[PDB]
RNA sequence: ACGGAAACGCUUUCUAGCUCGCUAUAAUUACCCA
């Protein structure tokens, strides 16, 4: 779960709890997650966040039913996404939109995963 | 050209003078030294500071001392020598004092061709609301940059604002853009916005060229670390900082 | 102006098919002259029905009877007279030697894989395929790019570096990329008459054999010339594309003496031309660096359909014979064996 | 004095073009890359920023003796048909390169199409293991033309830079149809033809008759 | 019938209830249905998925009828995709389509079949 | 007597338009330059002022005789319709414009417009390096319309000149279709098309059936 | 409820230089579009004035007229007016008068 | 017989200028099942 104190916080702690390269001694402690494996699940979330400002949640509920699949793909393609969102639970996170709030809420926390996966390596 | 044609208007007051005249000797000894001769020799101190010293500090620097006198100073001037008018002056004055008598100023920031009333007043308004701080503050400008001056002449007007101009001087790739969109970071601060700025400076990290990295990973570490510092008396500090700066580069 | 064009010419010796991902199931033709007639299903269903007949056709689709002929939706039409053949797609004119069986087997094809089209439905060969054909006669021939474009110790002899070949923004350098020096265009989009669907023939070493299979893709007919523009803006760039001539030949002479040695002279075309292997059904050692994937190309196969011991069957074909091509007798081309000429502009 | 003119094309494609939109929400079996395409129509555009951005660095290793490093460095034939952002009388750049939009929809459906972008597929041949890896990029079919609206300014700072910058701007056209508008360019993608190039005048007064002669050089 | 708020989930208890291979105990819990003859499936819809988008449904409803057919035949060459268009309700839901967003609902629903069989395998 | 008359116009937008809003810091993965849009219903608008002020720079290229080099630089002719700050006459001249509000939020929903804005992905390759550096900038979508209106009064003041202010006025909006209106639109945006324009009197006694004419 | 986080927006703007051409930004904070605002104005009828009301309820209903049709408030030339009365009822409050006769002439 | 009477925080001002959704990438491999 996610509330609007500590969704930064659980994507701050959940990037270090993602194990990086410990082999492979060239910019060691790199991530076996990439940017680009990233920047498309943002992708969503993104163009989602940019459509609450304006339509209602009762028009989004197309969109919002198509992040539990993408999600559960990009995981089952790649090892790296699934030891992304099993680590920070996003599928659980998912679970839990019901209404604007609670969608830009997990918009943010998705940004904010992508920050720190910058801000670290 | 540099500099925002503005001029600054200063209101001082020598904080709790009275209690610091009737009293004032009496904590020392068992009131062996609250004599006669030790308020009038504080007299003498205090009269010959705000009506010998003041026009002393005020001796190279663009502005005009309206009154000064008992413990008030009122001086209208160009900003950079009202700022640096009262830095020297508490920072005299504490000397002078040993650094007991605490003094509590307020600048305001005002345009071109605008009343002496509707300026005069705005100023000791933010000297009232550097009165109630806790005792001892400046009020930059406005009344929420309402800083202790050993919270301010130390860390904004000579650590940070000294920090900021050496890395900004020392390049071209950064402009105001980029203090811009610190300013707007300091200033709505969200938990949120650690992340973004945390983002926005690992970005521009490896946008600037290999010969400028190491001086702008040594500006951003230092720029993130007291933007996520929890104590809440180091980024109020940047944002007056980088308005200072901006202040000092406009065309 | 560094845009130094010039003009590939290819003729193609051996059946060529390319692309469109998508293919024709068992019940999606209709052989009833010497042609194959490949309609929209789609204006075939709505069509039909108007016959009253939908059910029975969704009980001819799962149909599971014997003697072929009679399931490659031929016999639903001839049986209830349906006879109209009104419907979308196309017709494409027989090889004459796709059944191999002379007891009648006739349509009784099984599969095609469908040829890459334009939305106007004409087929034509993508620039995008023909430059993968061009690269790899650069990467072969070129002894610099090909000591390290290996695994370097990550997972199961995984895939290429990607980064032999200088490649990409590269931030803070100069722009080399030199593939982006290279610009394939798509070629004139010719007509439906060369298209002939040759079956699919794997010709083994240790066995010597030709077992067929049900694989039929939609192939280009041999001898057909088919025109290229390719554009190189580096003179680095341009020395390649000059010396492609050079390189086409040493690529062959490497990857017969590699391959085509142990397979038997008869089935192996000649050249008389630049030799290029063109995509879909070449084999693997065309579209590979060929000398680099010893050990680790067949280590992708622990199925039922294995490569055999090492350097995989051949893949032959039946297309008729023309000029002669073929060198031997029972029509067995190569698949992919093409050749080209080129000339500056 | 003040004029304002324009120069009418067709962009008729030949191997027609990719140029790259935006949406996540695609698919897991189907278009990955979409086109850009017009938000209401669904007719594939030409946006004027991948017109400009091309014909802008084409031009660049042209005209600019001094190799540019960044955009307004340009050689001041460049940089007043285009516009700077720090020159200081270069601000705007007096052509406005409208975006253009697939004009001959019925006569693409008097040709047997079934949809307007064609689909196309392109696996990338791991070349060692033999691997593939399939995208599925959407591109405008190849005989569509686009309307190509180009809009010129003549105020009174063209005191004979008027047909000195048609010497330019059919020269940028020209090297257009030997480029490729964005795409791949290196797998097809991208060539063009100009064709019925016809300038007029839609603001003041200029005569067009020295000016309709260079356009069919 | 299949709807917005519940389509992903109707798909997850679907891939769930496949019969795996009881025997070849090397690698257990596998399917019978493979990732092959799935995607052959979708391929089926993704085509149409995006020619929804630009085409009216009224002129493009044929291609709807026969990809009924096309379900039925995929199923009836294979017992392990004739029990796939049983488990999850496919013949059942292609009747019930009637428009574009109940197309773009089923085309998005065999996205998230193929999404569950990736993800679990 | 005091007159105003309203114009009535739909501007219909072509190569869809775009007119900033905000430059503050966005979200990570978001729109980088967001169309200015209602508070109320978060459709697009189009503000008078841009209106006023792209009319303005295009009719100072028109009706000035010496090069402005200000706007209180302006021309006699120009000072009476957009006002000036230093005439004593001519501050607050003759012309109110107002905003426009999407007004076929209908006609677009009718066909399958999902939202009243795109999102055009966008980048800038470099001239060294050929670095790619993308944006997502919003803008306004192509088959708008927008309700358009000017209040010009009539304060006796000009008594012939009111006839000498509609050649002016119907020379801007002419002279704002083949220029751009908003944004970046040397990159081809903005590009609208003023329709149905209408002249009423909506307050006053002032006769514009000789005004019709002239607006076509 | 009709869902916002303030009552004032803040529009951004910028003025542009005729010969440099560059910008030059503001920050202008409105209040947002269809707020809607109390308003009351007290008509004294006094003892001098009576056979001359109807000529002052003319005026003042004439006076609201024009606010519909001029901008009311500051910068108003560049939209940020146009406000619309409505509801515009004459009741009478502290006095012995009938308005049965002017609620008609306002609506 | 209200430190009160009269008084628009008002006029002017384009969120603008510049910027390629681009870079690499054969729909290909394996040959078999009953
Ligand atoms: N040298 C002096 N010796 C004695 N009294 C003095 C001297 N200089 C000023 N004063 C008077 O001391 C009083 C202090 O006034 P004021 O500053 O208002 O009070 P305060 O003690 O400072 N409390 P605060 O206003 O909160 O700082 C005034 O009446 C001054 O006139
Ligand atoms: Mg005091
Ligand atoms: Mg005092």
């Amino acid at each position: 779960i996610l509330t609007d104190e500590n969704y930064v916080d659980i994507a701050e702690k959940a990037i270090l709890k993602l194990e990086r390269n410990t082999r492979n001694r060239k910019n060691p402690d790199a991530f076996f997650l990439t940017t680009s494996k990233l920047r498309n699940l943002l992708s969503l979330t993104s163009t989602l966040f940019d459509e609450s400002k304006v339509k209602e949640y009762d028009a989004l509920l197309d969109r919002i039913a198509y992040l539990r699949v993408q999600f559960v793909y990009q995981a089952g393609r790649e090892i790296a996404v699934k030891d992304l969102i099993e680590k920070a639970q996003i599928l659980e996170a998912l679970k839990e939109i019901k209404d604007r709030e609670t969608l830009q809420r997990f918009c943010r926390y998705m940004e904010a995963l992508v920050a720190y996966f910058k801000f670290y390596g | 050209g540099l500099g925002i044609k503005r001029l600054a208007v200063v209101r001082l007051d020598v904080d709790d003078l009275g209690a610091a005249f009737m009293a004032g000797f009496s904590q020392q000894g068992n009131g062996q030294y609250s004599t006669l001769s030790r308020s009038a020799t504080f007299s003498r101190s205090m009269s010959l500071f705000f009506k010998v010293y003041i026009n002393q500090f005020a001796s190279d620097k663009k502005l005009s001392i309206i009154y000064a006198g008992g413990d008030d100073v009122f001086a209208i001037g160009s900003w950079q020598d009202i700022i640096a008018f009262t830095v020297e002056l508490r920072e005299n004055f504490i000397k002078w004092t040993n650094g007991k008598l605490t003094l509590s100023a307020g600048i305001g920031l005002f345009a071109d061709k605008t009343p002496i009333s509707l300026m005069a007043h705005q100023t000791g308004e933010l000297e009232e609301a550097a009165k109630g701080n806790e005792k001892d503050s400046i009020s930059l400008f406005s009344s929420d940059y309402t800083f202790k001056f050993d919270r301010f002449i130390t860390n904004v007007y000579d650590d940070k604002l000294e920090q900021i101009r050496y890395f900004f001087n020392h390049q071209d790739e950064r402009g105001k853009n980029f203090i811009y969109k610190l300013i707007e970071l300091l200033r709505n601060h969200d938990r949120m916005n650690m992340a973004r700025l945390a983002y926005y400076l690992t970005r521009l990290e490896e946008l600037t060229r290999e010969t400028d990295r190491d001086k702008f990973k040594t500006f951003k570490n230092l720029f993130y670390s007291w933007y996520t510092n929890k104590n809440d008396k180091d980024r109020k500090e940047a944002e007056l900082a980088l308005l200072l700066y901006i202040y000092e580069i406009r065309k | 102006n560094d845009y130094r064009t010039f003009k590939l010419s290819l003729l193609t010796l051996a059946p060529i098919h390319i692309g469109n991902g998508e293919k024709y199931t068992s019940r999606e033709f209709i052989y009833e002259n010497k042609k194959f007639y490949f309609p929209d299903m789609g204006k075939f269903y709505n069509k039909m029905v108007e016959k009253r007949l939908a059910e029975k056709f969704e009980a001819f689709l799962i149909q599971t009877r014997p003697n072929a002929r009679n399931n490659r939706l031929i016999s639903f039409l001839n049986d209830n007279r349906i006879a109209e053949r009104s419907f979308g797609g196309y017709s494409i004119s027989e090889t004459g030697l796709e059944s191999d069986k002379n007891p009648n087997s006739a349509g009784a094809i099984n599969e095609v894989n469908k040829f890459i089209r334009d939305a106007f439905g004409n087929p034509y060969i993508p620039g995008s395929s023909l430059k993968g054909a061009i690269r790899t006669i650069l990467m072969n021939t070129t002894p610099k790019w090909n000591n390290e474009n290996a695994v370097n110790d990550f997972g199961r002899f995984p895939k290429e570096n990607k980064n032999l070949i200088p490649w990409g923004p590269k931030k803070g350098k100069e722009y080399d990329d030199l593939f982006n020096a290279i610009r394939v265009s798509d070629s004139k989009p010719f007509d439906n008459k060369s298209l002939i669907l040759v079956q699919k023939w794997d010709y083994s070493a240790k066995t010597n054999k030709a077992k067929p299979l049900p694989l039929y893709r939609e192939s280009i007919s041999p001898l057909t010339k088919i025109e290229f523009e390719i554009t190189t803006t580096t003179d680095e760039a341009g020395r390649l594309i000059e010396e492609l001539g050079k390189r086409a030949q040493a690529f062959y002479k490497d990857y017969k003496a590699f391959f085509l040695s142990e397979f038997p002279d008869d089935k192996i075309q000649a050249n008389l031309q630049y030799p290029i292997y063109l995509g879909a059904g070449s084999g693997a050692w065309t579209k590979t660096l060929f000398k680099q994937a010893d050990g680790i190309l067949q280590r992708r196969y622990s199925r039922m359909k294995t490569k055999m011991v090492k350097k995989g069957v051949l893949k032959l074909t039946k297309a008729p014979l023309k000029t002669s091509l073929v060198k031997n007798h029972e029509s067995f081309y190569e698949m992919g064996k093409a050749n080209f000429m080129i000339k500056e502009i | 004095t003040f004029a304002k003119i324009k120069f009418s094309a067709q962009i008729r494609l030949e191997t027609g073009l990719h140029i790259g939109g935006s949406d996540a929400f695609a698919a897991i079996g189907a278009i990955n890359s979409p086109v850009i395409k017009d938000p209401i129509t669904n007719l594939p555009i030409i946006p004027g920023s991948s017109l400009k951005g091309k014909m802008r660095t084409l031009l660049a290793k042209v005209y600019n003796e001094k190799v540019a490093e960044k955009p307004s460095d340009d050689s001041d034939i460049l940089s007043r048909l285009f516009g700077n952002s720090k020159d200081k009388r270069f601000k705007m750049g007096r052509l406005i390169f409208r975006d253009a939009f697939l004009s001959n929809a019925d006569e693409l459906d008097s040709l047997g199409v079934r949809s307007y972008t064609e689909v196309k597929f392109e696996n990338t041949i791991d070349r060692i293991t033999a691997e593939a890896n399939p995208r599925q990029i959407e591109r405008a079919i190849r005989n569509s033309t686009f309307d190509f609206e180009l809009i010129y300014e003549i105020t009174d700072e063209n005191e004979n830079q008027v047909e000195e910058d048609f010497k330019v701007i059919r020269d940028g056209l020209k090297l257009l149809e030997l480029d490729y508008l964005g795409g791949s360019g290196s797998r097809g993608y991208g060539k063009v033809a100009f064709e019925n190039l016809k300038a007029t005048t839609v603001f003041g007064n200029y005569d067009v008759k020295t000016l309709n002669e260079l356009l069919t050089a």
